[PDB]
């Protein structure tokens, strides 16, 4: 019987012969995965929940408790950061891909959950007059192999909770 | 010896709407696209690489309600498939 | 009766670098991407879907030379795999 | 024997049992495919080569005939349009959204090939004083649900040959 007190939780095991048959249906087009008694696995939450200006994010804390879980379950130590302007993200950013982990570590998750505009993800002290955004092109920029030599040929996979303008994003057909 | 390397490789974003469009949100039960990306990931984590995973949880907002969004891959760079193997 | 769609489902763009950068060209050969990817089309339409063929070229992208390219998948909302099925 | 006397050319053909395979592999998560005996499948090709300001994109003859044919290889009626400014391409962009083939097809592909700053591809007039430019964003919204109901639910595949900004996207490092 399968158990969730495990480090892995609610995630499905792959047991070894799944491990083994997709390292034989997909040939050298997978991944390498580090020894896991040895792996650094690095994953960052940069989450808004209480902003000056644009209405508060109730359940952010339900997203965040989630999150960490599940990158944890997955093999990942997560840093939680909350509650940052544009120029804090930037920051945090830049000292995610400044950590020594990286080196050895086989790949990274980042996770923004906040407001958002169609230009890209809100600050704590966005508003209309002043705005605090960061865009998806800065984040790209501060992981890439120029500013984050050590996660070079590595999966870094971003995750974004935000709106990206005002629309329902819906059109009406009939039968 | 100084080699070559892309300045932008194996990336992928997932973000939780199409642009111009919002994303939903329960008070109690947190965001509508984050609780769906556990549930797949917690489900589908050890038999799909992640960008399968990422179509699976698309696939499941196919049928709109009445709140409505569409999750969107963006900016993929990966050359190969990433399969997270879980308990490995 | 008048049901909800999705504004945006079912795209996917293909690009020939990243942003940033240059996409390379031969005056007799024609474009480098534009060549990868009728040679990858030609080879897997019958066995891959859309997706998986467009990550192959990048795969064969990965060791850069003296004109270096990395194709970027953009804006995806594909809900299901898309199988060419050529030959039907 | 193969031979690419047939229509589909220099393109691997998927068999029989092929088609069942995957088809039983992966389930209901393929795109539906059209009857081939009643199905008209459209593709647009825009392609610039010739420029008033910017050089001449030699070479772009031998892409239009390996796109062209190659999309025909795969069942598209391709129509290839040349030499455009930004507002020819949406003009001709608003005729392939029109075009009643949508309707009794099961896909499409977008070519664009042409020069390309950052912000998006360049029409034949395009120049640093006066910029002609078509922006991604634009294509899509053209495409999509709202402005094409023909294609709702529908796989549209754009494939874009352009630069995006004047980088040779590469750092070094030293093993
Ligand atoms: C825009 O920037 C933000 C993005 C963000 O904060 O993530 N979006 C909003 O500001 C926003 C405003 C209002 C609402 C209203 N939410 C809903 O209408 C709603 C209704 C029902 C449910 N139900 C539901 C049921 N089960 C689950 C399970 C797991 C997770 C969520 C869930 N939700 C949700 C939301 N939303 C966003
Ligand atoms: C930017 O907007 C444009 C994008 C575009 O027009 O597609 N890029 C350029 O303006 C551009 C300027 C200069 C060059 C120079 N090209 C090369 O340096 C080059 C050298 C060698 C080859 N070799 C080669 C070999 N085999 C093949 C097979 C199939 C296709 C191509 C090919 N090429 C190519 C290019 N390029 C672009």
């Amino acid at each position: 019987m399968p158990t969730s007190s495990g480090s892995e939780g609610n995630v499905k095991l792959c047991s070894l012969e799944e491990a083994q048959r997709i390292w034989k249906q997909k040939s050298a087009e997978i991944y390498p995965i580090m020894d896991k008694s040895s792996r650094t696995r690095l994953a960052l939450i940069i989450c808004n929940e209480e902003f000056d200006s644009i209405p508060r994010r109730t359940g952010a804390e339900v997203d965040i408790t989630g999150m960490t879980m599940l990158l944890q379950n997955l093999g990942y130590s997560v840093d939680v950061k909350k509650n940052l302007t544009a120029s804090d993200m930037t920051t945090e950013l830049e000292a995610f891909a400044h950590r020594p982990e990286h080196k050895t570590s086989d790949s990274t998750f980042l996770v923004f959950m906040s407001h958002g505009i169609r230009e890209g993800i809100c600050g704590k002290k966005h508003s209309e007059q002043v705005p605090d955004i960061l865009q998806l092109n800065a984040i790209f920029n501060m992981l890439n192999t120029k500013n984050c030599p050590s996660l070079k040929d590595k999966p870094k996979v971003i995750i974004i909770q935000a709106c990206r303008g005002d629309s329902p994003g819906v059109v009406w057909f009939k039968d | 010896a100084i080699k070559k390397a892309h300045i932008e490789k194996d990336f992928i974003a997932f973000c939780s709407s199409t642009p111009d469009n919002v994303s939903w949100r329960h008070p109690t039960m947190g965001s509508v696209f984050i609780g769906r990306l556990i549930e797949h990931m917690q489900e589908y984590a050890c038999s799909c690489d992640v960008e399968e995973i990422f179509r699976k949880v698309r696939f499941s907002f196919e049928q709109p309600d009445g709140r409505a969004q569409m999750p969107t891959t963006e900016r993929v760079t990966l050359t190969r498939c990433f399969y997270l193997f879980p308990g490995h």
